[PDB]
């Protein structure tokens, strides 16, 4: 299709904007959480994708709970001034409206709230990206930011332990080829369908991730 | 494939 | 390739659920200015070409019924399906006699519950305070986990704008996100929610 | 507007 104006979210800024990758793969015992195998081959997929598209992406590795907090809130008092937007890349065990650090589990609602408007001057009108990897077939305070869970709230998601979350290589194959000229809703649905169609209690299973979009724009990773 |  | 076929004698059906009166035991006010909204979006998904049909002030168990018993027709000549629900509500459950989950009202139109609306999109508009089962699943919901004028709903009064003008040339989550941003703006705070499992694009057309 |  085509690119009216008006209505795509403006990319005319000196950097594309910053890209925190939390691997998370080693948990301590008292979790009861296993080694997430993969997951390494996740972030390097994704950091490479994120760098190819024009983001500063960190990497931050088997990170506590207080550190996950402490480092988005910190990210969000920079100055966004001169970015274009803001993602942020969650790869870890979860459980409904939770997230795991290595110390044991705090509320995604709770890392991603330092970046209202109202918390995130700089940040504000401007989209905040952030997508998460973790857990049968057949202006408002919460404007522009977008989520992309690997799979649906209450279901569990798979990722081979050597060859990483279907969501994450999936993601990835969808970015080179067309990062840069598709609108996000359609890598996200892209990615919908390639989950849904590529991949004895546990056998013969599916998965199919969900995105949450409060995006007042067509973003656009160009121009 | 291991889940989360 | 990558929209939902959409080549079907019909377009689909539309369910349009309209809660006003509740009964004194939910203790939930008269909504005024919930027929306004309603006519109008009657007249917007009548002109994209939906089989339209409104209920007035359900029941849990009316609802429950209307929905089973819509999963239960036979949809094969139908590109999708759509409900649009206007009630009183709280976080994960819709409210004439009581609350029922939302989770309960879509599990009807699952893969398995529903084999012949298997991958065409479910869409379900919510206005209130071997293949996947729960692929193929769009709802547009009013406020994130809403105000109405006495006018009818900013939600819904943007989006029958936007799909009178652009009903048959944007793509679904081009028009809700124009919704989204109206609403935004337009607001003298909410945000309508988007939460897409579509595998495809889709157009009305 | 009210509110619901
Ligand atoms: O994904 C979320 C975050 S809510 C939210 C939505 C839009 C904008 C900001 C927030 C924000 O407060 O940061 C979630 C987690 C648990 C539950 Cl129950 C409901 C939603």
């Amino acid at each position: 299709r085509d690119r009216v104006p008006t209505y795509q979210y403006n990319m005319n800024f000196e950097k594309l904007g910053k890209c925190i990758i939390i691997n998370n793969k080693n948990f301590d015992k008292v979790t009861g959480m296993g080694v997430r195998n993969g997951t390494d081959k996740d972030a390097e997929a994704l950091f490479k994708c994120f760098r190819s598209l024009g983001f500063d992406v960190i990497v931050y590795n088997d990170c506590s709970c207080a550190k996950m907090q402490d480092l988005l809130k910190k990210a969000s008092e920079e100055d966004h001034t001169n970015a274009a937007c803001f993602a942020c890349i969650l790869l870890s065990h979860g459980e409904e409206n939770v997230i795991y650090g290595k110390d044991g589990v705090t509320p995604i609602k709770d890392l991603t709230a330092h970046f209202r408007g109202d918390r995130c001057k700089t940040l504000l009108e401007k989209p905040k990206l952030f997508f998460i990897q973790a857990c049968d077939g057949i202006i408002p305070v919460e404007a522009d930011f977008l989520f992309a869970y690997s799979t649906v709230p209450g279901y569990y998601s798979w990722r081979s332990p050597g060859r990483g979350s279907w969501f994450v290589q999936a993601l990835c194959s969808i970015l080179e080829e067309h990062g840069k000229d598709l609108e996000i809703m359609q890598i996200l649905t892209r990615v919908n369908d390639r989950v849904a169609r590529h991949f004895p209690h546990f056998h013969e299973k599916k998965q199919i991730p969900c995105v949450v979009s409060m995006l007042t724009k067509e973003l656009y990773f160009s121009q | 494939d291991e889940v989360x």
